[PDB]
């Protein structure tokens, strides 16, 4: 989904 | 979870460990650059940043806790407020000046208008630290305090969410009291020094909303690239 | 020196309750709002009513009147419509899911949504409410919170903030009468607190909206209200 | 020149 969406889920 | 399982001084060594490093600008006294690069460094370096504050949120105690869309939705409600309590943080011994980066000290002279504004309200919350002889341990809680607090009224039974978070912010409230009593304050003291520190929110909170308007006018403006991340972060406050 | 720093706990409660301003009514027709005229249209004219008695109000918080008359200004310009929205939320209080803006002025999201970028202000509004309601926040709590928003929202000067730390002795002098023990007493104090963050929020985006219905031009503005709003800019 | 100056001062 969104950028942070990503970084949080790594 | 642990988070509500951690004494005082284990939230605080926590908190300590979690912090994220000072980064650097691109910033060449050298280069003459006019105030479109001024405001592309430091969008750059916030760009940066939230890289760091993200990872630095996942080992704030609860937070992992709690689903991932509300691990959005907290960020993305603070992370200029988190940004800029670190700004005025790490320029707490530097009198008139904003320590965006260790290569990069600003005064009010330079620096645009609304922007000056800003920066004056950043210069007098550094100043307030300053006069209050803020303590590093105090900081990260606060710090901790705005990921929690900022966004928890505009997120069932994603209610009983809400209470976790509730609950850690308890937890930080007692580390805090924890803390200012181990200084030697009395009790009146610091009742009156938690106080202190909480109204500061509100002016960070201030602060913040100045700046995301500031922000997205800039980006209608086009004169400056705003970092794809940045541009989502800001997508989530909207306006106007 | 200051009469204010000289109040017991006591008397600070007693004059604030006492300076309390009253509860307005708005317009007695029936009909319910919906488009943004008539709803807008109700409100500015009810905030404007309100103001007078706020600059009032404001004279008779203990400090307040020590201050110049420019700081005076300052202060009311930075924080009024956080005054007016935290008073807004404490009426609305024991009316779940409803926004008590005068006793015969009710709303609820669906009149928020018949104004563009209201329905978000409203739920904040309402959100803040239903906190007020289970922290089970009472009336002493209330104008010490009130008056604390006054002193402090355009604050950033050691007067203002010694007279900020007598209303936190007496928020502390409340709460330990209310029979909390001394954590509950630490931790309500910063349960409070933290809601001034959300409250200024609210304000920042309720002064936005203004703005741009200043912009608008078609919900007229006072003369008084429009100079509070032009204070932000 | 202020509404706000005069209400004050009342
Ligand atoms: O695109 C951006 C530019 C500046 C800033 C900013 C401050 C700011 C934003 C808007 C208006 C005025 C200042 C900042 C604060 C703390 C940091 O560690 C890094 C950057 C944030 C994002
Ligand atoms: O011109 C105005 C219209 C509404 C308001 C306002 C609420 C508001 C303002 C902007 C956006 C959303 C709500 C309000 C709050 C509490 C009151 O007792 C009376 C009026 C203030 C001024």
């Amino acid at each position: 989904h969104k950028i942070l969406h990503r970084l949080l889920q790594d | 979870s642990l988070a509500l399982s951690l004494t005082a001084d284990q939230m605080v060594s926590a908190l300590l460990d979690a912090e994220p490093p000072i980064l650097y600008s691109e910033y060449d006294p050298t280069r003459p650059f006019s105030e479109a690069s001024m405001m592309g460094l430091l969008t750059n370096l916030a760009d940066r940043e939230l890289v760091h504050m993200i990872n630095w949120a996942k080992r704030v105690p609860g937070f992992v806790d709690l689903t991932l869309h509300d691990q959005v939705h907290l960020l993305e409600c603070a992370w200029l407020e988190i940004l800029m309590i670190g700004l005025v943080w790490r320029s707490m011994e530097h009198p008139g000046k904003l320590l965006f980066a260790p290569n990069l000290l600003l005064d009010r002279n330079q620096g645009k208008e609304g922007m000056v504004e800003i920066f004056d309200m950043l210069l007098a919350t550094s100043s307030r630290f300053r006069m209050m002889n803020l303590q590093g341990e105090e900081f990260v809680c606060l710090k901790s305090i705005i990921l929690l607090n900022s966004g928890v009224y505009t997120f069932l039974k994603s209610l009983e969410e809400k209470d976790h978070i509730h609950r850690v912010l308890d937890k930080i409230t007692d580390t805090l009291i924890h803390l200012m009593a181990k200084a030697g304050l009395t009790l009146q003291q610091q009742h009156q020094r938690l106080a202190q520190l909480l109204l500061i929110l509100s002016h960070i909170r201030h602060m913040s909303n100045k700046g995301m308007e500031h922000l997205y006018s800039m980006k209608c403006k086009n004169v400056v690239p705003l970092s794809d991340l940045l541009l989502e972060m800001l997508d989530a406050h909207r306006l106007h």
